[PDB]
């Protein structure tokens, strides 16, 4: 009532609380590990237009042990924090990598318009998950052009968010109609980084 | 009503919506006089496109509304002015009687002609048009209203019945300049009256 | 309203759970009350009585107040001037945002049947048929008690019997030429109207208004921007049309309450007043209450008072 | 020179947006009503600020005024607008051009000393006792020049009226431009000058579409109740 | 569990003014409500004070007829009155 | 109330408009009637 003198009656004040007293943790008894290190460790890494996918389950899945010698220029969580990583559990775990150029990195996300978001790997914009990129110029790039990794730079309409794609047909940029063959205006839509 | 038992009365569901199953792009050739979806050098509307009678300037365009609408639009290939009327019109009621007493229902599409169907005994009405019932020409007092004098119910073979109000019997009175009327006997009556006096005290906490 | 069409705009809006029905309760409550007001204040006869055949009240005119026998439509004399003096674009504009008006319920027709059951019964029966069954005595008479209801012996009433005639309908046409001159007095009805009009005229240019946004059109903005910033934009616009639609309903709920009130008012003025003789002082008018005359108005009641005024005072010794 | 009080008049449709019977307030660049401005005679046609936008009317006997200079420096130095006329088209150039300090048309075309830089040259259609009014605005971009004129071309202060000038003339230069100069005709007249600045007015609209009648709304606490 | 702090609190900002306003609608309905109410409490309370507690001449105030007495009786939330009261029939042709 | 100076804030409580307006007349529909309610309850003899 927020005075010193208050006349004689009756007044409502605050709710009974009740401590809580306990703090009590249950949880499933899975012991075993993720394969992540593997999974960025490994040797080859698909094109962006050929995106490699795996599922993972019955794992436990600690973040910190990457930073023994993790080396990531860009991070990037939506729909999470990753301080809480350690603190949740996740029904479905879909790693997907795959080896681009830097300046498209920025086309990666949810809702960017790009030559890959239109044309090569589409996420959704409710996703939640994260996007680990780093430079790995030291190892997969070498002397004399490097050009095992290929981009699909042609396409008859945009692809749909996580939708795998591998058409090779020709693509007719111009008017005169494919026959099949090689043709002016008719071009292969992969090209080699 | 989020439940699976009606009671007796008239309920609204929703309001109408006419579809326009056609788009028009002006730089399509131009259409009148057809509800259609319209497109004016990047601007969106919907609905019939009619002639106009107004003097738009040389370098009008559009003759705007109140309420953030244009009304007379000038064609960007022809450069006549046109008149428009979106036509989304009508709520729509369902009169029903007991559910644990019948399932036939009446449908009530309000101030939208007949003439009009856009829908699907057809009754034309001053509230609008009343579709499942049957017209009759007697008199009998108010069930359900309906409207405009207009009121509905449930009769016997057995089906949904509108009719015009019933004010009264009729009356008259044997008035002359030397005549009295007298009574000779009495009645006790006892009637009874209602009238609510509180309801319930109710305590909320907001903070938690 | 809020959404304007399209399917963007709502899909959204059904995240704002369901502030979009009761407000729609709200409104259906006020119209139910709306019609039963009028079937309450009107319907106090059970019995539609017939305008009494021939015309013979010692020397009192009635035409003016009582329906006419030729005219198909049966407002009055006083009625026609009422009807023509209160009147009644975005007329459209409302239903093209979906502002609905609906019918009332009893056709103005049968309020005047109603009215006039009501002067053809008071007039050939005093005060008895609102006990029960009607029955019929002659107007003279019912004068004479009337007066002698006030504690004047009904004697005089005869000994001055055509005096008093004479006034009466020479009173009656003052007031009828007055209800030509001014409207000024039907204003308490006007203003009923008149506000209405005020609300919608702003709740329809409350569309102009942006909110922060950066265009106060929805296709505007969808047309403009991408599936990301539609909602970020568009949030704010769906807050701002919930905002306004609700102070149009409370401003509807507290002057439904207030007519709500009058309506009583009149019921119970109708009740005490036609109905019978009443000693409540000043329920009726200045002076002592002798009778009572209703009369229809739009989406109103009029009541012409017939009071008795003394006059001409003289010194005595006590 | 003189003082002109604005009878009502400068007058002009706000946008190309159809009206009806419509009573609608808007804000703009207008002329306040009464407003006492300056007048000149000819002998003088000169540098004048171009801060907002100017009701420029000219009462003379036959095409007296040879047309308008606008600029910030009126010099090669700075770019500049000149509009002209070849005795049946009206000529509009934003050019650097080297403006003289008296540019006068002797009927030499001694305007300007040299042409260079010539972002803008366009050739429209054919255009006391001649009172011709013309209201120039003009926004880091397009300018739009609205004309009129009256029978009533007496050579004493204007007669109360009321009329309201059309957008006949929309042209973008983009240019930024500070001053006027006025180019008359040196013969071997007068001007007003009205300043426009942000007001609010309230416009009536008849049975047709058109403006017949306007209130100011800053003239006295009386307008701002016919406001409310 | 899922968002850090400032992420937090531009979250729960958005709901607490959403159930902040849909409480103030509640507490408006509520207070028209409580109004509506004591009208008709206070027309009780005027009823049963002239109707039990005495007689009154008022016409159709008391139920349709001449009125004689009146009994009051208690229900959930209201009250209930039988109203004894008188009405003539039988009527009869005269010459005054 | 809302902005007291700094015109930057008058001008973006222009967006939302009509809104003032109806604030000034309600309470001028309360305090016009408030005089009214006084001359009914004293006003009805017509003498003094
Ligand atoms: C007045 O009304 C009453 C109502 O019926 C009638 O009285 C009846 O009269 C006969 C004999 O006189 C009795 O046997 C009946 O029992 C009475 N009816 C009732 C309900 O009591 C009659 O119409 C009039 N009263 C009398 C005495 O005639
Ligand atoms: C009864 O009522 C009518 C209404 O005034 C009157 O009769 C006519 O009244 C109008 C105007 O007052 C006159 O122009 C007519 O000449 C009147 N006709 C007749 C026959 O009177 C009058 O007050 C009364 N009429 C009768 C017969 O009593
Ligand atoms: C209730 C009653 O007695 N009504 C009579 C009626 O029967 C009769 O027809 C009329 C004229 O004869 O006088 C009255
Ligand atoms: C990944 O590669 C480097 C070089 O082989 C190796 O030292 C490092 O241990 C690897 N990461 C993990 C978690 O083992
Ligand atoms: C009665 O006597 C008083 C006292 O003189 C006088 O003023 C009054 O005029 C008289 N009454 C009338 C109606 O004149």
């Amino acid at each position: 009532l927020k005075s010193f003198t208050v006349e004689k009656g009756i007044y409502q004040t605050s709710n009974f609380r009740v401590q809580p007293t306990e703090s009590i943790v249950r949880f499933p008894n899975i012991t075993n590990l993720c394969p992540f290190g593997e999974v960025f460790n490994a040797t080859r890494f698909a094109s962006v237009y050929a995106w490699n996918r795996k599922r993972i389950s019955n794992c436990v899945a600690d973040y910190s042990v990457l930073y023994n010698s993790a080396s990531f220029s860009t991070f990037k969580c939506y729909g999470v924090s990753p301080t809480k990583l350690n603190d949740l559990c996740f029904t479905n775990v879909y790693a997907d990598s795959f080896v681009i150029r830097g300046d498209e990195v920025r086309q990666i996300a949810p809702g960017q318009t790009g030559k890959i978001a239109d044309y090569n790997y589409k996420l959704p914009d409710d996703f939640t998950g994260c996007v680990i990129a780093w430079n790995s110029n030291n190892l997969d790039s070498k002397v004399g052009g490097n050009y095992n990794y290929l981009y699909r730079l042609f396409r008859k309409s945009n692809l749909k968010p996580f939708e795998r794609d591998i058409s090779t047909e020709i693509y007719q940029a111009g008017s005169t109609p494919c026959n099949g063959v090689e043709g002016f205006n008719c071009y292969f839509p992969l090209q080699s980084y | 009503l989020k439940s699976f038992t009606v009671e007796k009365g008239i309920y609204q569901t929703s309001n109408f919506r006419v579809q326009p199953t056609e788009s028009i792009v002006r730089f399509t050739n131009l259409v009148k006089n057809k509800c259609v979806n319209f497109n004016f050098n990047g601007l969106t509307g919907t609905g019939v496109l009619t002639e106009s009678n107004k003097k738009f300037l040389p370098f009008q365009q559009f003759g705007r509304d109140i309420a953030d609408t244009t009304d007379a639009v000038r064609d960007p290939q022809t450069l006549e002015i046109l008149d428009i009327t979106p036509c989304s019109f009508g709520g729509v009621s369902v009169i029903t009687p007991g559910t644990n007493t019948s399932n036939q229902v009446a449908v009530l599409y309000q101030d939208v002609n007949c003439t009009e169907v856009p829908v699907a005994n057809v009754f034309q009405t001053r509230a609008g048009c009343l579709i499942g019932a049957e017209h009759v020409n007697n008199s009998y007092e108010c069930d359900i209203p309906i409207g405009a004098g207009i009121c509905a119910s449930y009769q016997t073979s057995q089906s949904i019945i509108a009719y015009t109000m019933s004010l009264g019997a009729e009356n008259s009175v044997a008035y002359s300049n030397n005549s009295i009327a007298i009574p000779t006997n009495f009645t006790i009556s006892v009637t009874t009256e209602i009238l609510p006096v509180s309801m319930t005290k109710t305590s909320v906490d907001c903070t938690m | 309203y809020i959404c304007g069409d399209s399917t963007e705009c709502s899909n959204l809006l059904l995240q704002y759970g369901s502030f979009c029905t009761q407000l729609n309760r709200a409104l259906t409550g006020i119209a139910v009350e709306q019609d039963k007001n009028t079937q309450e204040v009107f319907a106090q006869v059970k019995q539609i009585y017939k305008t009494p055949p021939i015309k013979d009240f010692g020397g009192f005119n009635f035409s003016q107040i009582l329906p006419d026998p030729s005219k198909p439509s049966k407002r009055s004399f006083i009625e026609d001037l009422l009807f023509n003096k209160v009147t009644l674009d975005l007329i459209c504009a409302q239903k093209f945002n979906g502002l609905t008006v609906l019918p009332p319920l009893l056709t103005d027709e049968m309020i005047a049947q109603y009215t006039s059951a009501l002067l053809a019964g008071t007039i050939t029966s005093g005060w008895t048929f609102g006990a029960g069954a009607a029955l019929q005595i002659p107007f003279a008479m019912q004068m004479a008690y009337r007066f002698n209801g006030i504690g004047v012996t009904q004697n005089v009433l005869y000994e001055n019997q055509k005096l008093i005639a004479n006034q009466f309908n020479s009173a009656i046409g003052k007031i009828q030429d007055s209800l030509s001159s001014t409207a000024s007095a039907l204003g308490k009805l006007q203003d009923v109207v008149n506000q209405n009009a005020q609300a919608l005229n702003t709740l329809v240019k409350q569309l102009s208004s942006n909110f922060g946004a950066i265009s106060s059109v929805l296709n505007d903005i969808l047309s403009r921007l991408d599936k990301v910033e539609a909602e970020v934009q568009i949030d704010r616009l769906i807050t701002g049309r919930l905002q306004s639609l609700q102070t149009y309903v409370t401003q509807q709920l507290i002057r439904a309450a207030e007519i709500r009130a009058s309506a009583n008012l009149a019921a119970t003025k109708m009740s005490e007043c036609v109905l019978g003789q009443s000693k409540r002082v000043d329920f009726c008018g200045k002076g002592y209450h002798l009778m009572s005359f209703p009369q229809s108005a739009p989406h109103g009641v009029v009541f012409l008072h017939v009071t008795y005024v003394p006059a001409q005072e003289k010194n005595f010794t006590t | 020179p003189a003082y002109t009080n604005s009878f009502t008049r400068g007058v002009y449709y706000p946008d190309k947006v159809f009206r009806s019977s419509v009573l609608h307030s808007t804000q703009d660049l207008f002329l306040p009503f009464f407003s006492n401005v300056t007048w000149f005679h000819a002998f003088d046609n000169p540098v004048l600020p171009f801060n907002d936008g100017v009701y420029f009317a000219s009462t003379e006997k036959s095409n007296i005024i040879r047309g308008w200079i606008f600029g910030t420096t009126l010099d090669s130095k700075t770019q500049s607008l000149l509009i002209v006329n070849n005795a049946t088209n009206v000529v509009i150039k934003v050019c650097e051009f080297q403006f003289c300090n008296d540019p006068f048309l002797g009927v030499e075309f001694r305007v300007y000393s040299s042409a260079n830089n010539c972002t803008f040259e366009y050739v429209s259609q054919p255009f006391f006792k001649n009172l011709r009014e013309f209201v120039f605005k003009n926004i880091d971009g397009y300018f739009k020049i609205y004309s009129k004129h009256t029978p009533i071309n007496l050579v004493r202060d204007l007669p109360q009226g009321f009329s309201a000038l059309e957008p006949l003339v929309d042209l973008p230069i983009g240019i930024n431009i500070t001053r006027f100069q006025t180019l008359l005709a040196l013969h071997r007249a007068a001007y007003y000058v009205g300043y426009l600045q942000p007001r609010t007015f309230l416009l009536k609209y008849n049975e047709n579409g058109t403006i017949t009648d306007a209130v100011d709304c800053a003239l006295d606490p009386l307008s701002e109740t016919k406001c409310t």
